[PDB]
This record gives structure tokens, C-alpha cells and sequence, in this order.
């Protein structure tokens, strides 16, 4: 299906994934066009930070879902 | 100083040429000499005659004096942002009032503009813009979510604190309420105008109009994070307690204290740690807000007379054609274009409140210069170090135009 995923900035990202695809395949697709390292990359799900081992199909995420990006610090 | 010239001596120049005064003390630069008089400017601002006043009380104090040495920083500008925290967190805030010696690793002022843009990206859920088409800061409060940021925060009031101690100005529009919180002043509700104004409109609206049968409001307050409200207390049991006309006006008191300082008191407490440790909270309340704000930011109107008056040329005359050029293409430009022209040469957008006369350099007052150097073919480089641009001596204006824009636009 196809996802969003907004940023702090108030802008928001169309990314297109199945509900099986990985988080880190989630996030290579952010900086294939926002160049932002998949290890910086904090996704949030309905105030739940999610894990890169798991795919969609753990969080029940259907389509046209907004999911929050963070970045990390040190 | 060499003393005075024997008695029926007299300098000249080889080439035509002005002469101007740079104050190595008060890190300024006049056309007007020391030794002879001079009379006052007339006509002149009441609120910066003031801030001029208090300025000169401000820096020559105990605490605002370097110490004699140079505190050494190494960062690699593709990630300033790690680098500056560990190269200051590092150090204490002795060394660091000690003169600043900053280089950029890789290729070996422009440094604090970098560093603003990184310290105030939404992205790291430190501050965030007030809404969304004015992007003025204020701390964001989810930013809990790196369990770092307490430190980043110290480290923010650190770099804020370090750059009003060393005449350097920060890009960065904070709101009005965070000026006074930095004196320690009172908030009301007239600052929430800045800081939020949906919340403004809302509470200034309850004051005037009665609310028992229009609203149905508790003691409490919801903000979203991660698209996820979380509800809190602005009084025990508050979430329990409804408001009606009675208590209407101590619902807003308390609210807008929560939306501004209660809801961020443990970051702010950590920011304002960091900037006290160089700029003492006794001395910082000299200044109100908009002096401060000033004091900080500095004034990013630029002025093309001031800009023009007060530029060296380095192989060049005023009256040259690249010269005459080379004003009449800047002057053409807007507010952003002549900006983006002084990031390409100075390192920064910001400009002393004086003017361009107070210019500063990476060793003190450099006045804005024109060089003569580089072939017709090349792109114009600059000396950020120096305040320099090497101007290629163009023969014709459309191409200085072109290879002007373009070199401002390599360098972003």
C-alpha cells in the first residue's frame, strides 16, 4: 500500500510499502529521497517507537498511516 | 604606538587613498580620528543611544574580559553538529572564555551560522517553529524522546552564551517570551501572542465573553505528540474540575504559565544553565528584551549606503567599471540575495548593530573588501577569514552578474 510519514518540520513524506515489508527497508526508502542515515532514523507509531527487525504486519500499520520521524543524537 | 612624527615631517601615500581608524579595544572602526574632535552623531536613535549606553557597561566587566590564550575547536563542517558538542561539552567555560581559535577539519563566525542551523532543526526534536509559515523557535517539549537532549541543552546555552561573549551573532528567531524568561522576567499573557497564537486567540476570547454555556473546559491541558495527545494537570484533580466564569481568569493564568514556561521548566533549566555559565544572570538583566534579542541575533537588514560606505578595495577604485558594477547588480538584489552575497564572503548573514564600519573579523574589525584578483574566466572566491571577495576584473556586467550568482549559489 502506500504510507506517510510526517517530519518536525510539519511537511510530510508519500512512501509506497507493503503491510510486510521491514522497518529498515522503511527507512532506506526515507533517505533514498531525504539522504538521512537509516541509523539516525527514529520512526514512531501511534507514540510507539518502532524496531528495525520487525515488519508492518507487528504494528497492524494499513494504509495511508502516519508515522513520525525523529532523529537521534549521540 | 610610535610616538609623534619630528617636527616638520609629513606622510603621504603613493596611491590615492582614505584613511580610517580601527579601536583593536571596543572592536570598532571610524573614519574619525582619536586625536581630534569629534562631535556627536545628531539625530540618532533614543532606544540604541541606550543600547549603546548599556552595552559599554556590559562588555567591559570582569566577567566579559578574555582571558589572555585561545581556546582550539575542530570540527568537520559535513557534521558540526556532533563534532561542536563534544569539542565544548569537553572543555570547561574558563577555556572557553579564553579568544577562539575554530577550524574545520577535512580541507583546513561562519561556524556559529552553520552550528544555528543545526541547533534549531526541528528534526532533532530540540526546538520547534511557532506553527508553520513563521518559523520562529521555542522548545519543543516532546523533546524527552533522546534521552541526550538535557545535555544538548546545556550545550545550546553554551554556544548562545559563547556567542554573545565573543561579539558573534547567531541565525536563529527565538520568541518574544524567551527573551524575557532568559532575563528572568514575568510572562503574561501578551507573550503567548508570540509563542502560540492559536492558544492566544482562544483565552484572550474567554476574557471577554462569558463562557458558562458555550464551553465545557477543565482544569487541564492536551498536547499531541507522535499524533498521540497526552492530557496533564494544570491543578491537582484539574481534569475533574470544570471551568466556569468564576474561576474563568484563574484558568488562564494558569494555562498560559503551563503553554510557556511550566512545560518546558526542565529544558530551559538546562538551556539556561549552559548560557549562564558564560554570561552571568546578574548582568544579562541590564538589557530588556529587545535589546537582547539584539544582542544575540543582531540585525539582518542590510543597508546598501552603509554596506557601500564602508568597503576596502584591494587593486580597486570605487570608480571602476566592476566596481560600479558590482553596486548597481546589489542593489538590484533583495534583502535574501544580498544576504546570501554576505554568508558567501563574511561566513554570516548577521550584521553589528552600528553597522558595517564594526564589520568583524576572525582577529577583529575587518571592514567588507573588494580584491582585484583571479582571471576573467574564474568564479569570484572569498576570504571569509577576511571579509574578502577576489573579483575577477570583468569586462562586461552581465557576465560579473552571472558569475557572481553563480558562486554565491555554489557555496549555498
Amino acid at each position: 500500500m502506500q504510507i506517510f510519514v510526517k517530519t518536525l518540520t510539519g511537511k510530510t513524506i508519500t512512501l509506497e510499502v507493503e503491510s510486510s515489508d521491514t522497518i529498515d527497508n522503511v527507512k532506506s526508502k526515507i533517505q533514498d529521497k531525504e539522504g538521512i542515515p537509516p541509523d539516525q532514523q527514529r520512526l514512531i507509531f501511534a507514540g510507539k517507537q518502532l524496531e528495525d527487525g520487525r515488519t508492518l504486519s507487528d504494528y497492524n500499520i494499513q494504509k495511508e498511516s502516519t508515522l513520525h520521524l525523529v532523529l537521534r543524537l549521540r | 604606538q610610535l610616538g609623534p612624527l619630528p617636527s616638520g615631517w609629513e606622510m603621504r601615500l603613493t596611491n590615492t587613498a582614505r584613511v580610517y581608524f580601527v579601536d583593536h579595544n571596543t572592536k570598532t572602526t571610524t573614519w574619525d580620528d582619536p586625536r581630534l574632535p569629534s562631535s556627536l552623531d545628531q539625530n540618532v536613535p533614543q532606544y540604541k543611544r541606550d543600547f549603546r549606553r548599556k552595552v559599554i557597561y556590559f562588555r567591559s566587566q570582569p566577567a566579559l574580559r578574555i582571558l589572555p590564550g585561545q581556546c582550539h575547536i575542530k570540527v568537520r563542517r559535513k557534521n558540526i553538529f556532533e563534532d561542536a558538542y563534544q569539542e565544548i561539552m569537553r572543555q570547561t567555560p574558563e577555556d572557553l572564555k579564553k579568544r577562539l581559535m575554530i577550524k574545520f577539519d577535512g580541507e583546513e563566525r561562519e561556524f556559529f551560522f552553520l552550528l544555528s542551523h543545526e541547533m534549531f532543526n526541528p528534526f532533532y526534536c530540540l526546538f520547534e517553529y511557532s506553527a508553520y509559515d513563521n518559523y520562529t523557535i521555542q522548545i519543543n517539549p516532546n523533546s524527552g524522546i533522546n534521552p541526550e537532549h538535557l545535555n544538548y541543552f546545556k550545550f545550546i546555552g553554551r554556544v548562545v552564551g559563547l556567542g554573545v561573549f565573543h561579539r558573534r551573532f547567531l541565525d536563529a528567531f527565538f520568541v518574544g517570551a524567551l527573551y524575557k524568561m532568559m532575563l528572568r522576567k514575568k510572562v503574561v499573557l501578551q507573550d503567548m501572542e508570540g509563542v502560540d497564537a492559536e492558544v492566544y486567540n482562544s483565552l484572550n476570547w474567554m476574557l471577554e465573553n462569558s463562557i458558562d454555556g458555550v464551553l465545557d473546559l477543565t482544569f487541564s491541558a492536551d498536547d499531541e505528540r507522535f499524533g498521540e495527545v497526552v492530557t496533564v494537570d494544570l491543578k491537582p484533580d484539574g481534569r475533574n474540575i470544570e471551568v466556569t466564569d468564576g474561576n474563568k481568569k484563574e484558568y488562564v493564568e494558569l494555562y498560559t504559565q503551563w503553554r510557556i514556561v511550566d512545560r518546558v521548566q526542565e529544558q530551559f533549566k538546562a538551556f539556561m544553565d549552559g548560557f549562564n555559565e558564560l554570561i552571568p544572570e546578574d548582568l544579562v538583566t541590564v538589557f530588556d528584551e529587545r535589546e537582547l534579542e539584539l544582542l544575540i541575533g543582531g540585525i539582518a537588514e542590510i543597508d546598501i549606503e552603509d554596506w557601500k560606505k564602508h568597503t576596502d578595495y584591494r587593486g580597486y577604485q570605487e570608480s571602476d567599471e566592476v566596481i560600479q558594477w558590482f553596486w548597481k547588480c546589489v542593489s538590484e538584489w533583495d534583502n535574501e540575495q544580498r544576504a546570501r552575497l554576505l554568508q558567501f564572503t563574511t561566513g554570516t548573514s548577521r550584521i553589528p548593530v552600528n553597522g558595517f564600519k564594526d564589520l568583524q573579523g576572525s582577529d577583529g574589525p575587518r571592514r567588507f573588501t573588494i580584491e582585484k584578483a583571479g582571471e576573467v574566466q574564474q568564479l569570484p572566491k572569498s576570504h571569509t577569514c577576511f571579509n574578502r571577495v577576489d573579483l575577477p576584473q570583468y569586462v562586461d556586467y552581465d557576465s560579473m552578474k552571472q558569475k557572481l550568482t553563480l558562486a554565491v549559489e555554489e557555496t549555498i
